[PDB]
RNA sequence: UCAUGCUUCGCGUGGAGAAUGACGUAGCAUGCUACG
RNA sequence: CGUAGCAUGCUACGUCAUUCUCCACGCGAAGCA
């Protein structure tokens, strides 16, 4: 290119022709110098072109590093999230009795399914109509999976609350079915 | 002709409903759902007709969501 | 009635109880009655007429008849003793039915007569016939043998369609009265086999010999040997009954004290998990004669067939545990000093109780690949969840991860009026039309996707017919030959969509494309090489579609969390690959349509059967009533070309991977934890590929049922004797896989019952004579197979046949076939529905859709799919087609002026003119390229 | 194609060869010729080709800009847009019972509920002004949605019970609009 | 807001080949001048 | 016949410039099963 030695060989070539051809010279010298030009020219080609293809090869590496480094940025934020998820699981469960329930077991082995059933603290019941409600979890307190269970909370499919005087039969129209119902372990 | 007129008219009914938040009202999106289905699944056009009267009303039970005059302009 | 009236005196038989002739005195009665045989001549479960026996019906003193016979034979003089001798050998035993031997005065010299007393007037192979033929156009038996036992009333079968198990699911309770009588029937077969063991005698046992009592009779085919060195041979007996041991639930009773309906069912502990002392003991109380090595937890088990014969007990056994004793074992581990719990095994109802081979207590630090299998681990995410009690659905609910539940509801879809407006100005939708629409999107309330998970009801427990299916796996590997598996690095696998979801919890971070990124091929190989010595529990998510569709359901697709699909990737592509890449073969997944490839396709499956005639059909509900044995199966097949590069050990854990991952995993719906009954989870890795298995394999069970049902003596060809003879040995009396007659087999099918299988659509072409007889399956053999062995009834609206092969199958793949000329000869071409492809336009899914100058192009795809129609006879299909290239050419239009409007250069675009002419959609169906 | 300065010496230059041929003059003369007229086509060639790239540039960036905007425009309007249409295909359909419940609505007689199907049907409406519950109702029997009625209770605005004798020419100052009027479908 | 297969359209990178133009090195053929 | 010089014709290789056909991957948009 313009920086590259060869752009001042082939102005020289070019000029000297120029002036020949100017000077109007014998013939001999005007194709000596025709062929410095075709020469001249054919050379700046040749190292033009491996100059633009240093130039491609050298843009082309910059997106690849730029891409690595935010792969490398990218993994370390979710290692991080991974983890304080991890992490705060680990305080959201009762100790106590997961502790004794699982130095209870043989081998110190447990199926998944029984945590929850014997060491939750909270139970929600989702109803579909009335029938099931007054044949599941009528009143302020019932039993489930071998426990007292106190109600504290029920709300319908929009999430409002609803008074336990207003789940009758009767009323049972006027409401938005399922009921969510969030009760406590009892004693 | 009619009654792919009718089923059309209730895709964009519910549509407008859909708009207006009525998903918000469970019971009440459950009934259009419904109303909009059975159109859809119809073989005479009386009682395309009348689910449509009875869809069109939701729209106009909820007399704020829309301006009918300007609608009918 | 001189001569029958002492007749009938004598057979009474100092027993004095009420004998009424069911026959015309001193002769025989004829009997149409299913039969268990094997022997030089013929082999086969059919039913034969047999004229060798008279009937009397025993009554009440009230002169009701009751369900009492006395079965009088005569036969020879040689076979009377022996019988007698028997006889007296094993008379002690309570399980065998009450003989008299004597002799009377026929016509004019004394003939034996053997009367056996007191027996039901159908046996055990009556009810299995009749359970695993079942045709609803004539079950008498079946009604009869229901209606004699209290199992229902003869009013029950009023009803529209009393046998479906979809329509009718109280059809479940009335198979279900009859359990108690087959496990009294099992307990008798034990007490008999001990009897003929401690008296040295060696017989086989056929169904056929066994009244709905329990008793046996017989006794013709016994040999005497040393007192006791006895040897009863039970496999066809087991083998055949065990598809109606899971039907009416037998064995319920052993979850009541002492095995007693009366008394309350038994309190297991709960913190229980290994049953192993168990099942050996339900193993020995009913099969106790069965001969084979029984393995309760399948890491024990020398190979699949083993594997598959263990496994099939479980699924029986497993039956009488609690469920919450079954999924993944957690235990309490330290990480760097906090406390963590984390799944060190897995408790399978088909393969048993699981443990990891690297459970590390005590570490240090956790690195990018444990954290992944930790995230992924149900174990942290349900113990410090709520507990949950959901009454919407009857599958079992774990816990609840939120402290409210997620309704999410289904939206319309949206109207483009332009288009419609168009298609009515060019004379569509008019009144008493054949092309209308029938395709929109249908809403849903907030109740949708539990409605849809909820539909895995359908799924139940299924025993098999163990040894029908060890031989029909055999043949089933032969439709695999011809492609290549093994595993592959994490380097040379092909991921085609990057930005798809991740799965629960993964889906909280990022795209598929973040954890392909963050983790190098080494990591990918640690991952990998972990899931062949430990399980990985995993979660998957249920979303739902939103498509235009013709029926009212809104389905729901299983989004499988990155972890699983990462490694099946890895352990499946290659030989996924393979068959996707390949032509001519028997499955047809990855062949194209266009240029010409549904015309080579229908060559192809034609072949050169003799007298062709066509059928097909399509599951219903695929993936949620399918059987865990069958998908089972199904996964056993595509290892088994993994021959050279994982070893037995290896192929196990990769098969418990998979069972733990998309067979019976936790689900999350709506922000709870249910589990999955089992079935298919539409989503993972291979459900393409495995429904194809799963496909051939009922298409096979079929045809070897319609053969062996068949009577021997009436075939008139030799070779096909044989045939029917030689696949009763290999079936019930060859233990080892006998390769010669797998391959004669397979050749037969080949002949006679050519298929083109994808995924759960299947068209075959079958020699009509050889099904008229009864020697390939029909549709009504396949609809028995599906009764039996996939608790689903399927109807005529789902199957078709077609006897001209000039106008293709009736649909595939939801094309029809049309034979048109196209430039010198005759080819076939597939169409659509005309109302799909106008609802596509009419309706969409987008509101930026509904523009059409920006979407041009995605009119020129729906025309490319609606060509074939303008050489329909019907005319209005033929005038769909040119009413989409006049709207596009309109669409172009209207975008030039837009153009030429906003801005004030016109585009310069002269090539988009072939896009409205029919050439361009021509191209596509031509066989140049 | 024209407007480029390299064309304006190619022709030229093919010029003198369409005139070379007819002098017929020294072969070297026609190789210069030649030469030169190779040259200017070799330049003229070169430079069509960045005015072509440019041309289709441009066109892909309109298109690209025009797709965002009636994107963005379509994205904008689309709950006024949807009422417009729903009005246009409703007087399209031009029904009996939606013409007469729209016609309603726009004079405030308005359904409280969905307008029931069934003979045991409860409805419930609101009628504003004496006119309008003149022009639908007469004794008792109320005309709504092309079907006959039968009057059940006439809640005055403020709850209070309004016998049917009440309401007339006169009476119509005294009791309080909107009057609410319960009816049994018929 | 999943797994797979096929197809259309647009943009880009590269390899192979085809045509055209400019220039260079070498080899052969023909024509003209000086010397041996 | 050889050395030197100039002109024309042909062959081989090399170098770039321009257009066009197929293929391999990449990226985006869409349709169907
Ligand atoms: N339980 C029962 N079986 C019957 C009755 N009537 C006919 N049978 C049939 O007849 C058979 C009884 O005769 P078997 O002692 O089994 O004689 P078989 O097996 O027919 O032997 P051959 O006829 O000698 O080949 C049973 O297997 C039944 O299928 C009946 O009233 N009760
Ligand atoms: N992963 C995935 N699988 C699909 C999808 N659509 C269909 N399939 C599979 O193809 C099988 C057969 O599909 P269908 O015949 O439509 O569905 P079906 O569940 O059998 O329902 P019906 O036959 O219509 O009762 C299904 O069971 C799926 O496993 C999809 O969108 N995603
Ligand atoms: P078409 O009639 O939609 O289905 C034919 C067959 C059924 C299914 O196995 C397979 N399929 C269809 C649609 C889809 O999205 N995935 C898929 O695997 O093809
Ligand atoms: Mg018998
Ligand atoms: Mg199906
Ligand atoms: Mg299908
Ligand atoms: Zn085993
Ligand atoms: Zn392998």
């Amino acid at each position: 290119f313009s920086s590259l030695p060869s752009y001042a060989a082939f102005a020289t070539a070019q000029e000297a022709y120029e002036q020949a051809v100017a000077n109007g010279d014998s013939e001999v010298v005007l194709k000596k110098l025709k062929k410095s030009l075709n020469v001249a020219k054919s050379e700046f080609d040749r190292d033009a072109a491996m100059q633009r293809k240093l130039e491609k090869m050298a843009d082309q590496a910059m997106t690849q590093m730029y891409k690595q480094a935010r792969s490398e940025d990218k993994r370390a934020k979710v290692t991080s999230a991974m983890q304080t998820m991890l992490f705060t699981m680990l305080r959201k469960l009762d100790n106590d009795a997961l502790n004794n329930i699982i130095n209870n077991a043989r081998d110190g082995c447990v199926p998944l399914n029984i945590i929850p059933l014997t060491t939750a603290a909270k139970l929600m019941v989702v109803i579909p109509d009335y029938n099931t409600y007054k044949n599941t979890c009528d009143g302020t307190t019932f039993t489930y999976a071998s426990a007292l269970w106190e109600i504290q909370q029920v709300v319908d499919a929009d999430s409002k609350i609803v008074q336990l005087s207003e789940i009758s039969m009767d009323n049972s129209p006027n409401l938005a079915w399922p009921l969510i119902v969030t009760a406590l372990r009892a004693n | 002709s009619k009654m792919s007129d009718v089923k059309c008219t209730s895709v964009v009914l519910l549509s407008v409903l859909q708009q207006l938040r009525v998903e918000s009202s469970s019971k009440l999106w459950a009934q259009c759902v419904q109303l909009h289905n059975d159109i859809l699944l119809a073989k005479d056009t009386t009682e395309a007709f009348e689910k449509m009267v009875s869809l069109l009303s939701v729209l106009l039970s909820m007399q704020g969501a829309v301006d009918i005059n300007k609608l009918c302009e | 009635s001189a001569d029958a009236q002492s007749f009938l005196n004598r057979v009474c038989g100092v027993s004095a109880a009420r004998l009424t002739p069911c026959g015309t005195g001193t002769s025989t009665d004829v009997v149409y009655r299913a039969f268990d045989i094997y022997n030089d001549k013929v082999a086969g479960f059919a039913k034969f007429l047999k004229t060798n026996c008279c009937r009397f019906q025993e009554k009440d003193e009230d002169d009701n008849l009751i369900d009492s016979y006395f079965v009088v034979k005569r036969h020879t003089f040689s076979n009377y003793q022996h019988e007698e001798t028997i006889y007296n050998l094993l008379k002690d035993c309570p399980a065998v039915a009450k003989h008299d031997f004597f002799k009377f005065r026929i016509d004019g010299d004394m003939v034996p007569h053997i009367s056996r007393q007191r027996l039901t007037k159908y046996t055990m192979a009556d009810l299995v016939y009749a359970l695993r033929h079942f045709d609803e156009g004539n079950c008498d038996t079946l009604k009869e043998i229901l209606v004699t036992y209290n199992c229902c009333d003869d009013d029950y079968f009023n009803k529209k369609d009393w046998y479906d198990f979809v329509e009718n699911p109280d059809i479940l309770r009335v198979y279900a009265n009859l359990g108690e009588r087959v496990r009294q029937a099992l307990l008798k077969t034990v007490q008999f086999c001990d009897a003929m063991r401690n008296a040295g005698i060696v017989g086989v046992l056929t169904l056929d010999n066994q009244d709905l009592n329990g008793n046996w009779y017989d006794f013709g085919d016994f040999i005497q040997t040393t007192p006791g060195s006895g040897v009863p041979v039970v496999d066809s007996y087991y083998s055949l009954l065990m598809p109606i041991l899971t039907l009416t639930r037998a064995l319920t009773a052993e979850s009541h004290v002492d095995t007693d309906l009366t008394k309350p069912y038994i309190k297991w502990d709960l913190l229980k998990y290994d049953f192993t002392e168990e099942r050996l003991k339900l193993f020995d109380r009913y099969f106790k004669y069965w001969d084979q090595t029984y393995h309760p937890n399948c890491v024990n088990c020398l190979d699949d067939r083993c594997i598959l014969h263990c496994a099939n007990f479980n699924v029986l056994f497993s039956t009488v545990f609690p469920p919450t004793s079954f999924g993944p074992l957690v235990r309490k581990i330290f990480v760097d000093g906090v406390p963590f719990v984390v799944s060190t095994g897995y408790h399978f109802r088909e393969l048993g109780v699981v443990h990891n081979q690297d459970v590390n207590l005590h570490s240090s630090r956790l690195s990018f690949k444990e954290l992944l299998v930790y995230a992924a681990d149900p174990a942290m995410h349900a113990a410090s969840g709520n507990l949950l009690l959901d009454k919407r659905t009857t599958c079992f609910s774990v816990a609840a991860l939120t402290n409210n539940v997620a309704f999410q509801t289904v939206k319309p879809g949206n109207f483009n009026k332009d288009f419609y407006d168009f298609a009515v100005s060019k004379g569509f939708f008019k009144e008493g039309s054949s092309v209308e629409l029938k395709h929109f999107f249908f809403a849903q309330d907030g109740n949708a996707a539990i409605s849809d998970y909820d539909y895995y009801r359908y799924n139940l427990p299924t025993m098999c017919d163990i040894r029908q299916l060890l031989f029909v796996v055999e043949v089933v590997d032969k439709y695999f030959d011809c492609y290549d598996g093994g595993c592959i690095n994490a380097n040379q696998v092909i991921v085609n969509n990057l930005d798809k979801s991740a799965g629960f919890p993964f889906n909280k971070w990022g795209k598929a494309r973040l954890y392909y990124d963050s983790m190098s091929y080494e990591d990918q190989d640690a991952l990998f090489a972990y899931t062949k010595r430990n399980v990985i529990p995993t979660i998957t998510q249920m979303n739902l579609k939103y498509a235009i569709s013709a029926k009212n359901r809104a389905r729901t697709v299983a989004g499988v969390s990155i972890c699983s699909t990462m490694t099946n990737r890895q352990f499946h592509q290659k030989l996924l690959k393979s068959i996707a890449a390949t032509r001519g073969a028997t499955v047809v997944i990855g062949t194209s349509k266009f240029y010409g490839g549904w015309h080579n396709m229908l060559k192809t499956v034609y072949s050169d059967v003799e007298n062709p005639h066509l059928m097909g059909w399509d599951y219903p509900k695929c993936d949620r009533a399918m059987p865990n044995m069958l998908r089972i199966m199904a996964s056993l097949v595509l290892a088994r070309k993994h021959t050279t590069c994982c070893s037995l050990s290896h192929r196990f854990y990769r098969l418990a991977n998979e069972c733990a991952q998309v067979l019976s995993e936790m689900v999350m719906c709506g922000g709870s934890l249910y589990v999955k009954p089992g079935g298919t989870s539409s989503g993972d890795a291979t459900t393409a590929y495995a429904n194809s298995v799963f496909n051939i394999c009922q298409a096979v069970t079929a045809n070897v049922n319609a053969l062996l049902s068949t009577d021997g003596n009436k075939i008139a060809d030799k070779y096909v004797r044989n045939l029917q003879h030689r696949l009763y040995e290999c079936l019930y009396r060859n233990r080892d896989v006998d390769t010669d007659f797998v391959n004669e087999f397979y050749a037969y099918l080949r002949k006679h019952f050519s298929m083109m299988i994808l995924s759960d659509d299947a068209v075959v072409c079958f020699n009509s004579t050889y099904a008229s007889q009864g020697l390939v399956a029909s549709i009504k053999n396949f609809k028995s197979v599906l009764y039996y062995q996939n608790n689903v009834f399927m109807s005529e609206a789902k199957c078709w046949t077609e006897t001209d092969l000039t106008k293709g199958p009736h649909e595939f793949c939801s094309q029809h076939t049309m034979l048109v000329k196209q430039g010198d000869d005759y080819v076939y071409l597939p169409y659509p529905d005309p109302s799909r492809i106008l609802g596509a336009g009419c309706f969409v899914d987008d509101i930026v859709k509904t523009d059409g100058t920006l979407m041009i192009e995605r009119f020129v795809s729906l025309a490319i799919d609606a060509y074939p129609l303008t050489k329909h006879p019907n005319q209005e299909y033929a005038d769909v087609f040119h009413l989409y290239l006049q709207y596009i050419r309109k669409l172009h239009d209207e975008l030039t002026g837009h153009m030429l409007d906003m801005y004030s250069v016109m585009l310069t675009n002269d090539n988009t003119s072939r896009y409205w002419e029919p050439e361009f959609y021509e191209a596509m169906y031509t066989p140049h390229t």
